[PDB]
RNA sequence: CUAGGGCCAGAGGCGGCCCUAACAGGGCUCUCCCUGAGCUUCGGGGAGGUGAGUUCCCAGAGAACGGGGCUCCGCGCGAGGUCAGACUGGGCAGGAGAUGCCGUGGACCCCGCCCUUCGGGGAGGGGCCCGGCGGAUGCCUCCUUUGCCGGAGCUUGGAACAGACUCACGGCCAGCGAAGUGAGUUCAAUGGCUGAGGUGAGGUACCCCGCAGGGGACCUCAUAACCCAAUUCAGACUACUCUCCUCCGCCCAUU
């Protein structure tokens, strides 16, 4: 909580750090590589296998 | 007993060394200065048996064996009991204390006269 | 406390630098005296290995030096007795007043005794030169010069 | 056998030559030209109901080093105390620049005993730049036996060295004390 | 199998702050110790709190406690004279040092202002110790002396409110046999040749412009070493010098 004062620290923030490069950027540090060598990894994932993302960083105006 | 005998020679040097230049020169003591803190080193490293008397006037606050006698000062008073000599010299504004009184002369001579009376061959 | 007594310095300033050099001329008579109630043998020839040991066993603080040859060629020609040691250099005084530092870094000097001639390559010669005649002088590294 | 070498430097610093004859007239000497002027100074002191004041006595080891540090041409009286005088008077020894520092063994007690003072002075001095005293003091001033101190340099292109590595021996110390631990 | 978790005991948590979970990580500031050719407000290395244990021989009173060694002092005990200020009377101590001046010295005591109301922190004044200078009287009013006890002091030795080392502020508990690393090999592949440009340099009989000159063009030399990946990343280490940003030192020559 004392740490999470200054930055933002999502919830699954520290399991990207876990095992992700986690860079600071324009908002808040988000992860840029992973640790593990899967260039060609994710693309073969992202065509036949499975594959997720974490988008956090979309605000939302609800208008009534 | 004999590569120690070797180093007494070098230590002493040193020692007169430090002579020669307080000897030689008023007021610029740094080579002096230096040579006693050779001599201070190499006693604080390869540890020895040295005297008592003339290590006590090496002035063991950075060096000064001969300065505090013809350049700083060196009196007596009476602090609260028997009469202390004080020893100062003006470099690192450091004191000594040494009583000197006739009641205790064989204390004087309890370190001091024995080794000259009991130095066997 | 090293703090405290590196308050006005322990090292030479330039009022001891014209202290008309003929003064420090005694300082070779005891270095040279020295060496004659060191040694004290002369005449048929002995043992250059307790020659060696004794240079290196003995301080050479107050001695006369002369550089022979060095990585740099304007240090080279200097003659003089030798006043102060530090971790890779020490400092010399020369003729008519001016004082000279010497870095052991790459050089050899030439040592003149009574009646011999030493060469002493000061590159293993360093670090705290009470450390010499203590311990530790093992045979590692050549010197080209 | 505990047997351990030991590096004892007391280069010995002896002192002047124990000239009876000569001391014990130039002091009989010195005791006519103090009882020869008067008593103004210890009737100025104590005041018992100016000239001789101006002299600069310098009684007591303080004073006499701080008269023998700065420049000051003089005559210092030194005599031995206790055994421990070797300490105190080594100041006398070392401070020989412009001065006179003569030295008495049994006799300096029997100048002051008759002199109208008060306790045995062991160190002495007189400042006397530029005053007259006694001229006759200053004559027997060149006369005196003057020590010649090899410690330093003794003033000469000389340098002696002496190797004094003593054994102390465990057992001595042993038998002197008398003392065990457990 | 969210180890931003739980269990017995503990109530201790490695100078402080900030970031990260890669917490044997980095940066800043304060102190201490050691060393260094830039006077030093400089740089490098190590350490920071608490509790326990230890530290050649000799010396010294004590290397952790106490006693045995000496010196100085008495809101305590005791003895004698009692002759208790008589010309300021008597006794002790004092040039071997009584006292006077000075204070960005002390982990000491008391008064005392500010923040604050646990340990407290800071400007000041009074006594003792400490250092510097110059020297004559200070104590008590019935007096004197030793003995016990209490407090303080001592020259030594590399050491004596110290410093150095070691241990301790927790332990235990969680795997997936199925495809194939912007190189992924394992009886162990991957920096091969040529030419022009980059940079460090030299020379010019080339071209353009008119401030003696400047810019481009042509040729040659140098572009190395340390070493080699088998799962990756973060940080620390050690081995570097074709190469770039600074703080520097010494020596030589000039005005
Ligand atoms: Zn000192």
């Amino acid at each position: 909580n004392r740490r999470q004062k200054k930055n933002i620290w999502l919830e699954t923030h520290i399991w990207h750090a876990k095992r992700f490069h986690m860079v600071k950027k324009w908002g808040y540090c988000l992860g840029e590589r992973p640790t593990v060598k899967s260039h060609r990894a994710c693309y073969r994932a992202m065509t036949n296998r499975c594959l997720l993302q974490d988008l956090s960083y979309y605000c939302c105006l609800e208008l009534k | 007993p004999v590569k120690d005998r070797e180093a007494f020679q070098r230590l002493n040097f040193l020692y007169q060394a430090a002579h020669c230049v307080l000897a030689q020169d008023p007021e610029n003591q740094a080579l002096a200065r230096f040579y006693c803190y050779t001599e201070r080193t190499i006693a604080k490293r390869l540890v020895l048996r040295r005297d008592p008397s003339v290590k006590r006037t090496l002035c063991r606050g950075c060096s000064s064996l001969l300065v505090p006698g013809l350049t700083c000062t060196q009196r007596q008073r009476r602090c609260r009991g028997q009469r202390w000599t004080v020893q100062t010299c003006l470099t690192c504004q450091r004191s000594q204390r040494f009583l000197n009184d006739p009641g205790h002369l064989l204390w004087g001579d309890r370190p001091e006269a024995q080794l000259g009376s009991q130095a066997d061959s | 406390l090293s703090a405290r007594q590196r308050r006005e310095l322990r090292l030479f300033d330039i009022k001891p630098e014209q202290q008309r050099y003929s003064l420090f001329l005694p300082l070779h008579e005891l270095w040279k005296q020295y060496i004659r109630d060191l040694c004290s043998g002369l005449k048929p020839d002995t043992q250059p290995q307790m020659i060696q040991a004794k240079l290196l066993k003995a301080d050479l603080h107050g001695a006369i030096i002369s550089v022979t040859k060095s990585k740099c060629p304007s240090y080279v020609g200097i003659t003089g007795i030798l006043l102060q040691e530090t971790k890779h250099i020490f400092k010399i005084i020369t003729k008519e007043d001016r004082l000279k530092v010497i870095p052991k870094l790459n050089c050899v000097f030439t040592v003149e005794t009574d009646g011999f001639i030493s060469y002493i390559y000061g590159s293993k010669f360093q670090l705290r030169s009470s450390e010499r005649s203590a311990k530790k002088f093992k045979a590692k590294g050549t010197i080209d010069l | 056998l505990v047997v351990k070498t030991s590096l004892n430097n007391p280069y010995i610093i002896r002192w002047s030559a124990l000239e009876s004859e000569d001391m014990h007239f130039i002091l009989q000497t010195l005791e006519d030209r103090l009882k020869a002027i008067g008593l103004q100074k210890i009737e100025d002191k104590k005041k018992k109901n100016p000239a001789h004041v101006r002299k600069q006595l310098a009684i007591g080891v303080n004073e006499v080093t701080r008269a023998l540090e700065r420049r000051e041409l003089l005559l210092v009286l030194v005599c031995k105390s206790v055994k421990p005088a070797m300490i105190t008077s080594h100041l006398i020894q070392l401070s020989l620049s412009r001065s006179v520092p003569a030295c008495q063994v049994p006799r300096l007690s029997e100048r002051i005993a008759p002199v109208i003072g008060l306790k045995c002075v062991l160190a002495l001095a007189f400042k006397k730049n530029t005053t007259d005293f006694v001229d006759e003091v200053r004559a027997i001033i060149p006369r005196v036996p003057s020590l010649s101190v090899p410690w330093l340099q003794d003033r000469i292109e000389d340098s002696g060295e002496n190797l004094e590595t003593e054994p102390l021996e465990s057992q001595d110390r042993e038998l002197l004390d008398t003392s065990f631990e457990d």
